[PDB]
């Protein structure tokens, strides 16, 4: 659910959700950790987990739009800097 | 009807790869072939495609064409669109020039009996090199015309004579048994493009990283080279001042040059440095996460 | 390096004169003449 | 047209054999425009011949077919055959002209080009088409005829 | 640079001339004849050019 | 998988093109397929020769289609007399893209080489990607319950020449290609075309996308598995760890760049010395 | 063909362009060079669609190249002396991928500019000598500068002098042409001076191009009026006597006496 | 064309290569060599060779025919 | 005459059966022998290749002047699924346009001995294809005749179309032997 920027979870939030005690969310993220369903690490003096993969799932229609129109975006970076180079480096480009 | 100086022999760019390939492999063996096209005018002998005739056994030398290898060969490459004559042969003379011997000479004519216009190719794969194939196509000259005080062949034009015979052909019986006919090459876009594409580098390359480990060791490396370079730069510049114009050039012989090496490593750590700055600032715009 | 290679001046020598000189390059055509009029017979 | 002009009166209507015929639409309709079309049967390919007086010269057909996708694509142009001419004789021949029709072509106000030089003194001409606009099994053609001049 | 280009073409044919022996001048002789050993191949009296 | 890597030589190139232009002359055809020949070394192929064989399709149905086998055998034998060495490594196709029946001529292809690899070269002159695409069939066991298929899996391609056939391009490519351009040059020239290839390669999984949405296709559930990995992937370059580690490397490779200019800078110098040296020697003698 | 289209220069006879033009299609390599060289001379200066679309039309689907050579020749003259009306023709022939087509636009660029001095035109042949793909084309791209300089005959030494001493042959051999056909009649000693070396070049063609060329500029030339005259006229007997002399570099020594004493010492060379 | 020239004269090293040692360098362009076949010839220096490697005593490479060095 | 012909055997599940003696495949078996060694007599540049009539069609041996290599091919040919006679004719006139010589006459020769699943209109426009190159199938009507004498009847008239017996429909009711009656037909003669 959270983007790839704030995937640092707090201890609070997956004992909230999960309906376990604090001290019991060190040995869930071992589990997801161990069995693979998720990757990252696990920061017990800030209390934090830092996610940094999660198992791909199925997506639906309107997830995958949101998907596509990511990559509108990801396409224009490419194409600008692509013309940037053309255009600085053009009197050396072969 | 004496043949033309001016005719031309047109190897395709398909034709020229095979005959190269088959005699380099086959080096040093004069490994032999048939160059499959079609006697365009009296002026023009297109080869369109080539293939290669099987070495009965070991001998440096060019054996007798296989007709069962030939014939059956020649029918099933026209069911694939192949429907092409033999234009004549060629054979491969690896590293010792091109030219015909004694027994080139006798293949040849088996070949002018059947076709009078057969073309014999020779091809030096050894002493090839990019950008210039030494090459050259070959017809025999009759004994008795030239003998009884007639030149081979007319010559109607300059096209003939831009190609001044080697020294080796000479010796070996050029414009004496046989003639040399101009070789020019066929090629077209298509595939001219498409041999382009011969070690062009992945996309993936241009915009991958060197690893930077390796990289900060070899800018690491080759700069304590020209700390070393640098001292004896120096020393080179003094030595040059007293010292005479005939030893320009004799004292540099066996002896290292500091500003050559400087200018290498120079050059060669500015497009490593440069090169990977700039793929490192593509990439962070590239592939961002925002 | 820009500033001072524009800076290279050339002298205006008379070019293509240290090639092959006509009466030398003349040399070997009348002794390679004799070398494929004798070693081949 | 500049000069040179269609030649269907040339055309004797009696040499012209359009195999792969339908008997719903025969060659009669896209050699005299007025609507309708010819169309084939059997298959997708379509052989037409033509012929007409030895001297004729062919400057551009307009090969016009309907807008479905049963217009003509792919079609081979032939002169001067000896003899009949089947399906594989068209189709296992070198033509003289093998232009690969486009959609622009197709379309009614289209004329194309033939290379003139190739097409000087001709006793008939033998029409393959080979392909559709699509993978329709009939292959339509809505009108066609020579233009160029007598030689 | 043509000069450049233009030695370069004709190095290739200037490398293909046969190569020159070496010798020891034992002593000269009259009508610029000269008597050498050739390193391998003993003596001889051989002409001197012009240069 | 069995294969590593695909090597196709210029060779197959200009037969591949002349075989799809003599058969294409006659009549108009789809495609035109052969027989791949070459060399095993390691887990790297080395297809260095082709041959023809007689091929038809009927567009309408893919089950309907004819591979002159004996031929294929027969042209074998005359190959492997010349080059014993060349042995059946796969097939090729020039038609564009994939076709459907595909896996069923490569199970053809699979009894003379167990291990076939077929190579899709494009006659056509694409300007960005190799004309070559190499694939292997491989069984797609999948975790759906759906039974397992025969799928051509991707095998990366590259053109390299023998020493010899490298010599013949060179020949037929001295006008064309311009090597007076730098090897710095060079670089930036294959930069630029990485960022033209990434941007054909996002457009194609935008396309893809874009007809997903519209319901042209459905989900494949392998595609959006991936295409979460690959936005998952792209680093946050905004990290201040990062940041600071690009600044920190970034003045470590200036620095040897100035260190270079500056050492330029000077033996550029030492040239003008020689070279005012040299035209004041030579105008003080005359 | 030769004599017909020779007999009917400029005349654009359609009687005569009828029966040529059916020769040409006759795709003999011997009777297409004479008729496509022919149809250029027949329809000299016409400029008219219908010679040019036959030509070209022809040269691009003709697979002899002798033919080729004549209607390389042929489609220059029929736009003889037409300015930038031309141009058209021009930049459809230079980019062919032909290299006879590509040798014909230069001698298009030629009489569509014959003595103009358009830069213009000597901009795009310059640019063709340094920078084509065959040599013939370089070496015709050079020639052409004759044909537009010669109402100029000093400007030619100095464009084409640094071109004389070239890697390619082949520009030397047309640096050798452009100074004969431009500096023709004229005695020019600078040009002469050019060809003076070039008559001891080592490809021999060079040297028969420049012994030609020698002969053009200084027809009629006597000893006062051309101090080179009397070495250059012993230059071509040695050269003929010269028994280890090649063939072709004689073939030019003996045309160079021709023209050097042509008309029996009564006729010059002027292109205007 | 200087690049094409300077791949086209290396076919002056195409093998086979008679075995020299360098003996003395007189000028730029020619040396002393002694090839094995045990005769000393004076000969030419191709102009695309390192002359850095041109070290007394130092095994090179020459021309089966004109015995300069490759 | 100098005509290439293609034998489209059957390998259906019904060859098991023993309407012909001994089996469906191994009278076919012997027929083929007898076709094939025919055509060899009447032209030796004559061609044979065989095609398997499955349920995907199979090509085991195109075009050949040889006799033993389709026999050889034949033994190891097992019944094993359904008649697919639909696109069997269309994979054995595709080798037809691809034979070795061709000046030599299209021809084909089908082994019909399970049902064609198809509706008549398919199996029509298959012959007018046919007879635009000039192809002449033919079919012995063997096996379960009593279902297929109409949708092959169909097929020849359509291919022979008003004039000339380019091909026959020559029917065997079960008995002894199918070559026994193939020697008496047009086809061999
Ligand atoms: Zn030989």
């Amino acid at each position: 659910t959270r983007p790839a920027n704030h995937r640092q979870l707090t201890f609070e939030e997956i004992a909230k959700s999960a309906k376990i005690t604090v001290n019991e969310v060190e040995l869930l993220v071992m589990k997801a950790l161990s069995v693979g369903l998720v990757k990252g690490s696990i920061d017990e003096v800030d209390k934090r987990v830092h996610m940094t993969w999660v198992q791909p799932r199925v997506l639906d229609l309107q997830q995958i739009k949101g998907m596509k129109d990511r990559l509108e975006f990801w396409c224009t970076d490419v194409k600008s800097m692509e013309m940037l180079v053309e255009h600085q480096a053009h009197d050396i480009l072969t | 009807p004496a043949v033309d100086t001016a005719e031309q022999v047109y190897i395709s760019s398909l034709a020229l790869l095979k005959m190269l390939k088959h005699g380099r492999a086959g080096v040093p063996m004069e490994v032999m072939g048939l160059m499959l096209g079609e006697f365009v005018d009296d002026y023009t002998v297109r080869v369109i495609d080539v293939f290669a005739m099987p070495q009965s056994g070991t001998g440096v030398s060019v054996e007798a064409v296989d007709p069962v290898f030939q014939a059956k060969m020649l029918d099933m490459l026209k069911q694939t669109g192949r429907p092409e004559m033999v234009v004549g042969w060629y054979h491969s003379h690896p590293g010792f020039g091109c030219w015909l011997s004694g027994v080139d000479i006798n293949t040849q004519q088996s070949f002018e009996a059947l076709s009078e216009r057969a073309v014999a190719v020779v091809v030096d794969p050894i002493q090839s090199v990019k950008g210039k194939v030494v090459i050259d196509a070959f017809r025999l000259i009759n004994a008795n015309m030239m003998v009884l005080g007639h030149e081979p062949r007319q010559t109607t034009s300059n096209l003939g004579h831009l190609n001044k015979p080697s020294i080796q052909a000479l010796i070996h019986g050029l414009n004496r048994h046989y003639y040399s006919i101009t070789i020019n090459y066929r090629k077209n876009e298509l595939e001219q493009k498409m041999l382009l594409n011969l070690h062009k580098k992945s996309w993936m390359e241009g915009l991958t990283l060197q690893d930077y480990s390796e990289h900060c060791k070899h800018n690491e490396s080759v700069v304590k080279e020209m700390l070393e370079l640098a001292k004896n730069y120096n020393k080179a510049v003094e030595e040059e001042d007293k010292m005479t114009p005939e030893q320009l050039a004799i004292k540099n012989v066996g002896k290292q040059d500091p500003k050559r090496h400087l200018e290498e490593h120079v050059d060669v750590l500015m497009t490593s440095n440069i090169v990977q700055c700039l793929a490192a600032m593509l990439d962070t715009v590239v592939f961002k996460l925002i | 390096h820009n500033m001072s290679v524009k800076a290279m001046r050339f002298p205006p020598k008379s070019y293509n004169k240290d090639l092959e000189s006509a009466e030398e390059r003349r040399e070997r055509e009348q002794q390679d003449l004799e070398f494929a009029k004798e070693m081949a017979e | 047209p500049k000069g040179y002009m269609d030649l269907m009166p040339f055309i004797n209507k009696a040499g012209c054999e359009c195999l792969n015929e339908s008997d719903e639409h025969g060659f009669d309709n896209c050699l005299r425009k007025d609507t309708t079309f010819l169309e084939s049967d059997c298959d997708e390919q379509l052989l037409i011949t033509v012929a007409f007086n030895q001297p004729v010269k062919l400057y551009s057909m307009k090969f016009q077919g309907p807008d479905n996708g049963q217009g003509p694509k792919y079609v081979k142009i032939f002169i001067n055959l000896p003899r009949s001419m089947d399906f594989e004789e068209a189709e296992r021949s070198e033509p003289t002209q093998a232009l690969e029709l486009t959609e622009d072509d197709i379309k009614e106000d289209g004329i194309v080009p033939l290379r003139y030089v190739k097409f000087q003194n001709v006793n008939s001409v033998t029409i393959f088409v080979q392909s559709n606009q699509g993978e329709e099994e009939t292959t339509r053609i809505s009108y066609f005829t020579f233009i160029g001049t007598p030689v | 640079l043509n000069a450049k280009v233009r030695l370069l073409r004709e190095e290739l044919q200037l490398l293909q001339e046969q190569g020159s022996y070496v010798g020891e001048v034992v002593r000269a002789m009259d009508k610029k004849k000269v008597l050498v050993k050739v390193h391998p191949e003993g003596k001889f009296v051989v002409d001197v050019d012009k240069n | 998988l069995a294969v590593q890597k695909v090597v196709v030589h210029p060779l197959v190139l200009l037969s591949v093109v002349d075989h799809f232009n003599r058969i294409g002359k006659v009549g108009n055809q789809k495609r035109v397929v052969g027989v791949l020949l070459g060399s095993w070394q390691k887990k790297v192929l080395d297809v260095s020769n082709s041959f023809a064989v007689p091929f038809d399709e009927d567009d309408k149905d893919d089950s309907v289609w004819f591979l002159d086998h004996d031929y294929l055998e027969n042209m074998y034998g005359m190959f492997k007399k010349v080059n014993a060495r060349e042995r059946i490594v796969g097939w090729y196709h020039t038609g564009p893209k994939l076709h459907k029946n595909d896996i069923a001529i490569n199970e053809l292809m699979k009894r003379y080489c167990p291990n076939s690899v077929l190579v899709i070269i494009d006659v056509k002159p694409k300007d960005l990607g190799l004309p070559t695409e190499a694939y292997i069939s491989v069984e797609e066991v999948h975790d759906d319950g759906t039974p397992t298929s025969k799928t051509f899996e991707h095998v990366t391609s590259e053109i390299g020449a023998e020493e010899a056939e490298e010599v013949g391009v060179e020949h037929l490519l001295r006008d064309i290609k311009d090597t007076t351009v730098g090897t710095l040059s060079q670089r930036i020239t294959n930069q630029v075309h990485g960022l033209k290839g990434l941007n054909s390669k996002l457009l194609d999984i935008r396309s893809y996308l874009e007809k997903v949405a519209t319901g042209k296709l459905p989900i494949n559930h392998q595609i959006i598995y991936q295409l979460q990995d690959v936005f998952n992937l792209l680093p946050d370059v905004s990290l201040q760890e990062f940041v600071k580690a690009f600044y920190l490397k970034t003045n470590d490779q200036m620095v040897v760049v100035y260190l270079a200019s500056l050492i330029r800078s000077v033996v550029a110098l030492h040239n003008l010395i020689n070279n005012k040296i040299a035209n004041r020697d030579a105008e003080k003698k005359e | 063909s030769l004599g017909l289209g020779l007999a009917a220069m400029g005349t654009a006879r359609q009687d005569v362009y009828d029966l040529l033009k059916t020769n040409l299609y006759q795709d003999d390599a011997v009777t297409g060079e004479a008729a496509g060289l022919a149809l250029g001379l027949v329809m000299l200066g016409s400029k008219n669609a219908q010679a040019i679309e036959d030509m070209v039309g022809y040269a691009q689907e003709t697979q002899h190249e002798k033919i080729l050579r004549g209607l390389a020749v042929g489609i220059a003259l029929v736009m003889y002396g037409r300015m930038e009306e031309a141009d058209a023709l021009i930049e459809s022939l230079c980019r062919d991928k032909d290299p006879i087509l590509r040798r014909s636009g230069m001698y298009t660029v030629a009489m569509a500019y014959c003595g103009s001095g358009n830069n213009k035109a000597i901009r795009r042949l310059l640019h063709v000598a340094v920078s084509d793909v065959n040599d013939d084309v370089r070496r015709a791209a050079v020639e052409s500068l004759g044909f537009i300089l010669f109402r100029t005959p000093e400007q030619c030494p100095s464009v084409v002098s640094l071109l004389s001493e070239s890697y390619n042959p082949h520009v030397r051999y047309g640096a050798a042409m452009a100074l004969g056909i431009c500096c023709a009649g004229t005695g020019n000693k600078e040009a002469i001076n050019l060809l003076e070396p070039m008559t001891n070049d080592p490809v021999n063609y060079v040297r028969q191009g420049a012994l030609i060329a020698s002969a053009l500029i200084m027809i009629q030339q006597t000893e006062i009026t051309c101090p080179k005259v009397n070495q250059f006229r012993q230059l071509y007997s040695k050269v003929i006597n010269d028994k280890h002399d090649d063939v072709m570099a004689k073939f030019g020594a003996i045309l160079a006496q021709g023209i050097l004493d042509a008309g029996g010492h009564n006729v010059t060379i002027s292109l205007q | 064309e200087f690049l094409h020239a300077q791949e086209e004269v290396k076919r002056i090293q195409s093998i086979p290569l008679v075995i020299g040692q360098f003996l003395e360098a007189v000028d730029q362009n020619t040396a002393i060599v002694g090839s094995t076949t045990g005769s000393n010839y004076y000969v030419r220096i191709l102009s695309t060779i390192d002359r850095e490697l041109l070290k007394p005593n130092a095994s090179v490479a020459l021309h089966k025919h004109s015995n300069a060095l490759v | 005459v100098l005509e290439s012909t293609m034998v489209c055997v059957d390998n259906s599940e019904y060859m098991r059966n023993g309407d012909f003696l001994p089996t469906r495949l191994q009278a076919q078996q012997d027929a083929v022998n007898i076709v094939c060694h025919s055509k060899t007599r009447s032209n030796p540049e004559n061609n044979v290749g065989l095609i398997t009539l499955a349920n995907d069609c199979e090509v085991l041996t195109t075009l050949t002047p040889d006799t033993g290599r389709i026999l050889s091919k034949l033994h190891t040919v097992q019944p094993k699924g359904k008649i697919t006679f639909c696109t069997g004719i269309r994979v054995a006139h595709l080798a037809l346009k691809h034979r070795q010589g061709k000046n030599h006459k299209m021809r084909i020769i089908a082994f019909v001995g399970s049902p064609v699943e198809d509706n008549e209109k398919d199996l029509v426009k298959l012959a007018k294809r046919l007879k635009k190159e000039k192809v002449n199938v033919d079919i012995i009507n063997f096996g379960e005749e009593e279902v297929n004498t109409e949708k092959l009847t169909a097929f020849v008239n359509t291919l022979n179309g008003k004039d000339g017996t380019g091909s026959h429909l020559v029917t065997v009711p079960p008995g002894p032997s199918l070559a026994d009656a193939l020697i008496s037909s047009p086809i061999l003669a």
